[PDB]
């Protein structure tokens, strides 16, 4: 259970990002007709990753496999891989047979693909960050007062995927795993053990917010996402221009990124608007976690 | 020795580098497995010649 | 990628000493960089692996005019830290003209270390302010790593001096070395002398060996401050992933700390976090708000507990900011390492962007601007006047730090939208 | 095939003495050659044998004005040294014209020996460069062997004087020494009286009888850099085979030396390799680089980390080299001999072609130009004057090592494809 909670559920850091990071590297760069699908390659980096987790090298380690279950015709703009079947696999001894069934891989997997999408997000901002570094200011004898803009811009939306990633972290992971020991601990006969562990899946789930009664923030998140996403990759597509005066013209496309700017602001305050439409009408704790957490300090963040 | 030894020498330099670094490279893709390549080029001479793709 | 960190002047390489003996104490490390015996963390990053276990530091140990860097070999982690690299005035222009001259050897022992490590993300400079020796060449090789490393970050935790205000020069050097701060360092770390001389008075009656014990206070803040990348986690499992909601505008760049149990030698998260928010805390000395808040915490923490805690620490308000920046405070989480005691066994720390340090600032400004229009020691030797005949770089700091004073306070304002 | 080493001069006698005497005791050989009833090895190469594995070495001692040579005799050895070939001025030109009228018994000499071994791969002079007696004869003996086996190769251990500069024609008599070996010499390996002495100071504090203690250092560099063919291995079974590619360019054929545990009196392959790489064990005194570098190590060395040893050192680029050469470094084994003492268990060796080496050629033919401008010291007596009338082989001398130093640079420089 432990070793399948740090790789596939993705608790042990290192793993985690590695795999998605090499992955990620190819994702965007190119290879986008299903050349990243190449049975070579993502045995190669599950390999890697593996290696170079660090979290240790087990015979628990065993087991753990590389896979595709839809065929991606092709990756799609901005690369998102919002919904790539990329399944990692899990195989169970007999032993491990009457504990873990096939349905709870299934359930199991849903949280690696939507982890994996907020790490696809954070891993482009984090790369905006580091390709603003990589203009660096690096005419220091140039300071630009959009160039100061940008990075606020940037600032706003980092921010929000810091804090969404914070919130299902906060919800889950330690959370109901603590629950799950406790009850493993408590658990005596067959069905206890099952029970407990479906029950540890389920509030997994609940609490992820992938549960089909929230569709809704879901939607907003996957709006959000996508202007995120493809308005951070436009700053990246053009390049800076003459240094004097006022000089927007670095990067000339800003303009259209300050209606995207607003765009995302809009959907904010909107997703504050959701989740207390959400809550009021019915039962939801974690939803109630959630419109603290996309508003703390202010009446809108 | 100045002239037509250095005509066949070209041709063997361009064939055995195009034989070479297409092993490299097709040995490269793969992934001590790794510790091949580098150790043929210690120094980084020839660190990369052309980028595959 | 793997950090290397730049300790350099006397005061920059005791706490650079300090820190990656903390680290080799938390760590599975012996002093001869021997993984020890009794020893689940990620070691990567800040400890280069030897082939038969000898965890050898990235630091590298900048000395000029030595006396306390023959002290640092004598002593009995001086086999710990052997990457085999280190190459030997009061005046930041002394300081500077120093260091160009050997600007090239101590640049390819930087290119060692970059070439010996897998990958390289980050210089980490232990840098003193008006550090005589410190500052001045601090400044000229903060400016060289951002040209060649453009894609690279570069930290400082410096310690900037505030001893009541001998060095007469302080103003002076301390300015110099802010505008090369404010325009060639990607992120800050502020600590102040007399705040951590205030702490020290209250926890304990040390008064005349400040400078000793604070080394201490500034290890702990240091070794706290990375823990969470020194240990797998969730989130901030890399530097810039970290520094990316700290720094929410490139200009403030400078990052206030604090320790919920000063005195580390059970509480809850709600009672950690509430009490960290108080300023007695803090280690630093119009309206006036944070830009942005971050907490870690190690220990033995519940996991259910921490959501409710920043509820009902946003019930408190104890921290009250209306910036320009949206960021809110988030509540983290690091692993508290096994075989050091475990006392107050949940412990916490915080890095946030304040407006006040701008006071800070524009203290040791005022004390230019007197110290400038008295010419007291303006400095003016055959070394400080033939390297600055103008003297107009003194005035470029200024009017660069006003910049930042003015950007501050604009901050505070409601309309940061528009330019600072 | 068998090597045959032809220890010539004061000197060169001395440094084959010991060398002798050096692979006697590593060798299970007591000093009257008998096989030691303590006592793998191919032996076969370097020492005459008998059933009763009697080892008598194929050495050939050549003396001129002998005063050294009679106390070779009275040692305990003259028995272990026994092919019975020994046969009777301080300038090149007076050991030339010494060495013509004796060449032909000398040749005879060679002669026996090379009928007497199976097969014969190669001529080992112990030459001295400047050596009074030893130079111009060793040139003379040079310029015979070439020609009378052509199909045959020449290494010379030079040791190559540097005293800071006694001998007022020492510039002179090297310059015609370097013309001879650079166009009459398939291998040369250099070593320095200056590198030696102050690796001298650095492990001891013997300073006025630096002759007598660095024979010793001399003698480990010689039978360390045999040690591979003295012993069976996978690779380099042969002096060919080795010498290939340390000399990529005839020219260019002067070999650098290092050794690990220069106080030889566990280590890891990695951290010898690293220790190898620096200078203060280089025993020898613009972009300059290397041309190509080996290392061999003998000891209780792990096999699988030898590998990544080498990547560890790639990482550290710690020999920097851009030649025009594509020679990487090679990681090599040999075994340790039993009966000695193993005191740091792992040790090792490296030969390197450099560019620095021009250097050292470039002072003394610094030292001969000064010298030939002022026409102090010509000698011009009856016999340098009658020999050489012209002293034109002295300007042919002089272009030709022009021509050495000017391919040394050319090596460095991007197109050495071109001619050089």
């Amino acid at each position: 259970y432990e070793a399948l909670r740090h790789f596939l559920l993705m608790e042990d850091g290192e793993f985690a990002q590695s795999l998605s990071d090499l992955l990620f590297e190819k994702l965007g760069a190119g290879q986008t007709p299903g050349e990243l699908l190449n049975p070579l390659v993502l045995n190669s980096v599950l390999s890697k990753a593996l290696q170079c987790s660090l979290h240790g090298d087990t015979p628990h380690a065993s087991n753990l496999s590389l896979a595709l279950k839809y065929l991606p015709e092709v990756f799609a703009p901005n690369a998102p891989d919002v919904l790539s079947c990329l399944e990692l696999r899990y195989k169970v001894d007999w032993p491990l047979n009457i504990v873990i069934t096939e349905g709870c891989v299934s359930k199991y997997s849903g949280v690696f693909s939507f982890l994996l999408q907020l790490k696809l997000m954070m891993w482009a901002l984090k790369d905006v960050c580091f390709h603003l570094k990589r203009t660096a200011l690096l005419s220091h004898m140039a300071g630009s007062v959009q160039f100061r803009q940008l990075q606020l811009f940037k600032h706003e939306m980092q921010h929000f995927v810091k804090v969404i990633q914070g919130y299902i972290a906060n919800q889950i992971l330690h959370v109901t795993w603590c629950e799950f020991r406790a009850r493993l601990a408590t658990v005596g006969d067959l069905e206890e053990i099952q029970r407990a562990h479906a029950e540890y899946l389920h509030k997994a789930v609940f609490r992820g917010l992938l549960t089909e009664k929230a569709a809704p923030v879901m939607n907003v998140i996957h709006s959000i996402f996508s202007l995120v996403l493809k308005f951070r990759s436009q700053l990246i597509s053009q390049a800076w221009g003459p240094p004097g005066g006022p000089r927007g013209a670095e990067h000339p496309n800003f303009a259209l990124m300050q209606q995207s700017y607003n765009t995302f602001k809009y959907y904010s305050h909107f997703l504050f608007k959701v989740v207390t439409k959400l809550v009021n009408r019915g039962y939801q704790p974690h939803l109630e976690d959630f419109l603290l957490r996309i508003n703390f300090n202010n009446y809108y963040q | 020795l100045v002239s037509g030894f250095e005509a066949t020498i070209n041709k063997f330099d361009k064939n055995f580098s195009a034989h070479l670094l297409d092993l490299l490279a097709r040995l490269s893709i793969y992934s001590g497995m790794a510790s091949v390549i580098s150790r043929l080029d210690f120094n980084g001479f020839y660190t990369e010649r052309l980028e595959r793709l | 990628r793997e950090i290397i960190t730049l300790q350099l002047g006397q005061c920059g390489n005791q706490i650079g000493f300090e820190f990656w003996k903390q680290l080799c104490a938390e760590h599975g490390i012996s002093p001869e960089g021997i993984v020890e015996e009794f020893a689940t963390d990620r070691k990567d990053v800040f400890f280069y692996q030897a082939d038969d276990e000898h965890y050898i530091p990235r630091a590298v140990l900048l000395d000029l005019e030595p006396r306390v860097i023959h002290s640092i070999l004598n002593s009995p982690y001086a086999k710990l830290y052997n990457p085999e690299n280190i190459y030997l005035g009061n005046n930041w222009a002394s300081g500077f003209s120093q260091g160009e001259k050997i600007h090239e050897d101590i640049f390819d022992i930087i290119d060692r270390e970059a070439d010996g490590s897998d990958s390289l993300e980050g210089f980490v400079l232990c840098h003193s302010i008006a550090g005589g020796t410190g500052s001045g060449l601090g400044s000229y090789l903060l400016e060289r790593l951002n040209d060649r490393y453009p894609k690279k970050l570069v930290q400082t935790y410096s310690v900037f001096p505030n001893q009541d205000e001998d060095v007469v020069v302080q103003p002076y050097n301390s300015l110099l070395t802010l505008k090369r701060l404010t325009q060639n360092a990607d992120c800050v770390v502020v600590l102040d002398n007399t705040a951590l001389n205030r702490i020290a008075t209250d926890r304990l009656h040390i008064q005349n060996p400040s400078f000793s014990q604070i080394n201490q206070l500034v290890s702990t803040i240091m070794s706290a401050s990375t823990t969470t990348l020194r240990y797998p986690g969730y989130m901030n499992n890399d530097l810039i992933g970290l520094i990316a909601s700290l720094i929410p505008t490139p200009r403030l760049h400078f990052l206030m700390t604090g320790y919920t149990p000063l005195t580390t030698d059970k509480t809850t998260v709600l009672d950690v976090m509430r009490r960290l928010l108080q300023p007695k805390n803090v280690m630093v000395s119009t309206n006036h708000c944070y830009i942005a808040i971050l907490n870690i915490i190690q220990g033995e923490v519940d996991p259910t507990q921490v959501h409710k805690s920043l509820q009902r620490i946003r019930e408190r308000k104890l921290a009250n900011f209306i910036p320009w920046g949206p960021a809110s405070i988030q509540v983290a989480l690091s692993r508290k390492s096994p075989y050091l005691p475990s006392a107050h066994r949940v412990s916490g720390l915080m890095m946030a962007n304040h407006t006040s340090i701008s006071s800070l600032f524009e203290r040791t400004c005022r004390q230019y601007d007197k110290l400038r229009k008295r010419e007291a020691f303006l400095e003016q030797f055959r070394k400080e006047d033939m390297f600055k005949d103008n003297f107009d770089e003194m005035d470029t700091s200024r009017e660069i730090v006003q910049q930042l004073i003015d950007e501050y306070h604009a901050a505070t304002r409601p309309d940061y939208i528009s330019w600072g």
